[PDB]
């Protein structure tokens, strides 16, 4: 009905209703090591430069710049999801959810007084936030991120395997994608993820394992609509020659799709001998749907003519010759202005 | 929509990407229009040939192009206005039951040159299976006998049929 | 071949963020579902009317081809008692095989199913919202002389009333008609009856470099997998935006940046979309008019005898036959032209 | 008349930096040279015949 806009649906054929898949991101597609600490911005005798960490190709971890009481930092804390040390950006987008381009990281630390932290001028690339050392003692430690980079991809929890033989759309290397997967022993060059074979993506290489991208052949259906509760599933680009909880949970059979040369057909009747002569319902390729006592597919027919040549004769023989005829009439309908 | 509400609202850099969003957004519109209109006119510069071709040929004549006023032998054909165009109304006659008989291209008295033969005059000549021929229009079985001024006295021609009797026609 | 198009899929995938941007374009969606499914009824109506000119009767006791070898070369290959239909004829199979596909990809892909023919194999594809549906009768799976369309043989030279028993008998009376012989015998036959024969197994020779009919079913094969090439890589690429997914766009930027680099996905989509149901609509109007140019050599060169002169090819018209070619029509025209004066 | 059309001299006449630009858009340069090559085919097919 929302595909249509109506709510008194009549019986027609009606194309390309299409099936929902998981989403799988990868940024990226091997795994790496540990992240290095925060230098704590202490300094030994007075004052000294202080000590920065490099973060790219890593996994930073959870909280591990704050102190472990959680009186302190709370001050960047948002929501539910709250693991936030940044405060004012500049000028990319502020939230950290998932990855981030591999910044350089400076700590530093400073006496509070009046309660009040103050920011300084960011140039681009450039963010920023503070936690406290201690709170009863207003003493805070801060780090900005610069990042030096675009594209060094920090990012927590290493990816991993995926599921091989269900559709779903994958985004791996800046590249989104809708297929299954399988295991190959398919090998090619070394600087290369992905895979063109044309202009279609063949082959991804996830965590060293080569895997072929196939369409997944489920993903549009039509539907032979009679009524309510009558109703038959044709997937035009669905092979079921061999091989599903999508259809147990609307119709009888899992199985006993009728393979044909239209596609997969599910609790329809596939009747190749039978014919029509007026089809209302056509579904492509010589083929009719007949939705009048219940669902069948049939065959296309055409009323065949003659012609008003005569041959001449030029010997005795037999003839066909007519004995009655009959009016026709013919409309023709042409468009001549706008 | 108003493009002086965008500019007394936002700055120069904003109030001039999003007059660059109404101006390029309805300049598409309106070039698909003009578009689709130039479409519609290449179509309709031969389609305005073939409707001058069915007026000339089918309405105002009669016709010898097999199909062309419709299927069958062409009666009549009237024209009538329609929503946009305009709709031809093709009247046919098409056969119905049919007949096999036999069929000569003309009939001799005796297989020598210089014997008295004919032809039909405006039909066919047919038999039906009977032991004498009769005379058909060309298109329609409907036999009658053979009379004077219903056939042509000719010469021989390429293989006629020998009856090696006398033609009843006095 | 028809398309089906959900205009969301192909543009916002599956990011509700994008759809709710393309709901601010002026009525785009509907534009574009619209057009497709107004000019895939247009084609069904051109097809549906050609296919019942082709629908023509025969003769229930079938003349003999007496040295004519019309039965080797246009006739369907006779079938076996195995699993083996080939529907198409021998001309119909050299058609397809001499036209080379233009490299891997996804017409490349539709039309080796439809050139190999296997028997209960669906040929629809459906890759990013835009499904490939067979038209309704589809003349790239079937042969012209048989079947349930099928055409007629004998009706364009045994004429409408039916009863002389070969072709020798026909071709005969066809060479009186012609002004070129009085009455034929079977030496001037059968110089007619080789001729014909020599000139179609030289369909065989054809080579796409020379002849100009075979450069003609090649444009349309160039062409038609220019179009889908147009319709894949319109989706493999930004626009100049960053990445070409639209969660990653929002959650890296800031959303003055998120907003000018989703209107560059999103008019860049807009554009290959658009561009696709031009082209589109400019074939339907095209084949319009070529639907009754086909429709009048059918019924005046192939069912008839005509009295047009240069229309069924130059010269004294013999004999027209008609076959399959990769999407269309291939007519051959047979006819005497003068030699010395 | 026939037309050639080279794409980037007509938009990024020889400037570098907007030659590597025309690489982000899908296929565009790619298309308009395929499309000027190929109504100019169909047009010296027809004017031939
Ligand atoms: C005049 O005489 C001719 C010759 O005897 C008659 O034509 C013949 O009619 C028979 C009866 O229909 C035909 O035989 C049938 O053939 C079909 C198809 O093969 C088959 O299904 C039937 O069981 C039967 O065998 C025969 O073909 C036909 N002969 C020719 C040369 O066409 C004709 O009907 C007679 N006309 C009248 C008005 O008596
Ligand atoms: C047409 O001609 C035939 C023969 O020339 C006529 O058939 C004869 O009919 C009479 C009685 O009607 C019979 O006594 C003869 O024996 C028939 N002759 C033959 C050879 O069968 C027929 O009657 C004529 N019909 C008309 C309307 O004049
Ligand atoms: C037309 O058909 C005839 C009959 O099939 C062909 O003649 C045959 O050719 C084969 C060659 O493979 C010989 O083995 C037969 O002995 C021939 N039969 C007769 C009756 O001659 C003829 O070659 C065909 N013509 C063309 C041009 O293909
Ligand atoms: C501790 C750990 O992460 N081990 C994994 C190991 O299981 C896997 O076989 C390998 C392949 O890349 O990567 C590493
Ligand atoms: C709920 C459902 O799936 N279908 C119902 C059907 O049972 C009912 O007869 C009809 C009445 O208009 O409304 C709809
Ligand atoms: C029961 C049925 O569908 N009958 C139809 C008839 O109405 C129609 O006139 C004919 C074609 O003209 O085809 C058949
Ligand atoms: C003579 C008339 O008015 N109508 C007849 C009709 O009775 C017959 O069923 C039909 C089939 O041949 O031919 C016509
Ligand atoms: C003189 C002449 O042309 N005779 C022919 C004869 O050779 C042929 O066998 C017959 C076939 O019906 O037609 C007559
Ligand atoms: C009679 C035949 O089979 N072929 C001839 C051929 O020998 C001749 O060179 C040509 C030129 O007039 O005409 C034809
Ligand atoms: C599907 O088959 C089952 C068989 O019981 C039944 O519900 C019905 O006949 C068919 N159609 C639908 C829409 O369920
Ligand atoms: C009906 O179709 C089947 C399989 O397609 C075939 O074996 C059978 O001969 C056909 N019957 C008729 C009467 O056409
Ligand atoms: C007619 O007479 C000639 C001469 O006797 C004979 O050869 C021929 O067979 C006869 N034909 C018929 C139909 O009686």
């Amino acid at each position: 009905q929302c595909k249509l806009r109506l709510f008194d649906i009549p019986p027609g054929v009606y194309s390309n209703s299409e099936v929902e898949y998981p989403t799988a991101l990868y940024t990226v597609v091997h795994n790496m090591s540990a992240c290095p600490e925060r230098p704590d911005s202490y300094c030994g005798s007075n004052s000294c430069p202080f000590k920065r960490a490099v973060f790219s190709n890593c996994i930073v971890n959870y909280t591990t710049w704050v102190n472990p009481d959680q009186r302190d930092f709370q001050h960047l804390i948002l929501s539910n999801g709250k693991f936030n040390p940044f405060t004012e950006c500049n000028g990319l987008n502020r939230i950290v959810d998932g990855c981030v381009p591999g910044f350089v990281l400076r700590v530093g630390r400073g006496k509070a007084v009046n309660r009040t932290i103050v920011t300084p001028y960011l140039k681009p690339y450039e963010c920023f936030g503070w936690s406290w050392n201690d709170n009863q003692d207003s003493i805070y430690d801060w780090w900005i991120a610069d990042f030096v980079s675009t594209g060094a991809f920090v990012c927590e929890s290493n990816p991993e395997a995926p599921k091989t033989g269900v559709c779903v759309t994958y985004t791996v290397e800046k590249v989104t994608f809708q297929g299954v997967l399988y295991e190959s022993n398919f090998t090619f060059a070394q600087y290369y993820n992905l895979l063109y074979v044309g202009s279609q993506l063949r082959y991804v290489r996830i965590l060293g394992k080569v895997y072929e991208v196939s369409s997944c052949f489920e993903a549009s259906y039509d539907v032979l609509y009679r009524n309510n509760q009558s109703f038959g599933l044709l997937y035009r680009s669905f092979d079921c020659n061999q091989l599903s909880a999508r259809f147990v949970d609307r119709l009888l059979p899992s199985h006993n799709g009728t393979a044909t040369v239209l596609g997969c057909l599910f609790n329809a009747s596939y009747a190749p001998n039978d014919t029509m002569v007026n089809c209302t319902n056509p579904l492509g390729d010589g083929f009719c749907a007949d939705l009048l006592g219940n669902v069948a597919v049939r065959r296309m027919t055409f009323e065949k003519h003659d012609t008003t040549y005569v041959a001449p004769v030029t010997n005795e023989r037999y003839t066909e010759m007519p004995l009655d005829h009959q009016l026709i009439l013919t409309e023709q309908f042409l468009q001549t202005t706008m | 929509t108003n493009f002086k509400v965008i500019s007394q609202r936002l700055d120069k850099l904003e109030a001039d990407v999003q007059m660059d969003r109404l101006i390029n957004g309805r300049m598409n519109v309106l070039q698909l229009f003009v578009t689709n209109y130039k479409l519609k006119i290449a179509e309709l510069r031969n389609t305005h040939r073939y409707v001058q071709s069915l007026i000339n040929e089918c309405v105002y004549a009669q016709s010898l192009r097999n199909g062309f006023c419709g299927q069958g032998l062409h009666v009549l054909s009237l024209m009538q206005n329609a929503p946009s165009g305009i709709m031809f109304f093709h009247y046919s006659l098409i056969p119905n039951n049919t007949i096999t008989v036999k069929t000569t291209p003309g009939l001799c008295e005796s297989d020598e040159l210089g014997s008295k033969c004919i032809v039909a005059k405006d039909g066919v000549l047919v038999s039906a299976n009977l032991s004498y021929w009769q005379w058909s229009p060309r298109n329609l079985y409907k036999p009658e006998n053979l009379t004077f001024a219903n056939v042509i006295a000719v010469s021989r021609g390429a293989n006629y049929t020998t009856l090696n009797k006398t033609f009843d026609i006095p | 071949p028809k398309f089906s198009v959900s205009c969301e899929t192909y543009i916002c995938d599956v990011s509700k963020a994008c759809k709710n941007l393309l709901f601010r374009y002026g009525g785009f969606c509907q534009k574009v579902e619209a057009d497709i499914r107004g000019a895939g009824i247009l084609l069904d109506g051109d097809v549906s009317s050609l296919y019942s000119t082709i629908a023509a009767k025969t003769s229930s006791v079938v003349p003999t081809t007496d040295r004519f070898n019309v039965s080797q070369f246009f006739l369907p290959k006779t079938q076996s008692s195995a699993n083996k239909y080939e529907s198409r004829s021998a001309i119909e199979d050299l058609l397809f095989s001499k036209i080379e596909t233009t490299g891997p990809g996804f017409y490349g892909d539709y039309y080796n199913c439809k050139k190999n023919a296997i028997q209960d194999l669906t040929c629809a594809q459906y890759h990013n919202g835009i499904l490939v549906i067979p038209p309704i009768m589809d003349a790239e799976t079937l042969g012209m002389y048989g079947g349930i369309a099928a055409a007629s043989v004998t009706l364009g030279i045994f004429g409408g009333q039916a009863g002389m028993a070969t072709w020798s008998v026909a071709m005969a009376g066809r060479l009186n008609a012609l002004g070129v012989v009085q009455n034929a015998l079977v030496d001037d036959v059968n110089k007619l009856a080789n001729g014909f024969n020599q000139l179609t197994a030289s369909v065989s020779k054809l080579a796409l470099t020379t002849s100009s009919a075979l450069q003609a079913i090649q444009a349309v094969v160039n062409q038609n997998a220019a179009q889908v090439e147009s319709l894949v890589s319109g989706i493999t690429e930004n626009f100049g935006a960053i990445s070409t997914n639209f969660k990653v766009i929002s959650q890296r930027l800031d959303k003055l940046e998120a907003d000018v680099q989703m209107d560059r996905l999103i008019n860049g989509r807009m554009n290959v979309l658009q561009l696709f149901v031009t082209n589109y609509k400019l074939k339907i109007a095209e084949l319009r008019n070529t639907h009754r140019y086909v429709q009048s050599l059918i019924n005046e060169c192939v069912y008839a005898q005509s009295l047009r002169n240069g229309f069924c090819g130059q010269g004294l018209h013999v004999l027209s036959l008609m076959q399959n070619a990769p999407s269309g029509i291939m007519f051959f025209h047979y006819s005497l032209i003068p030699n010395n004066t």
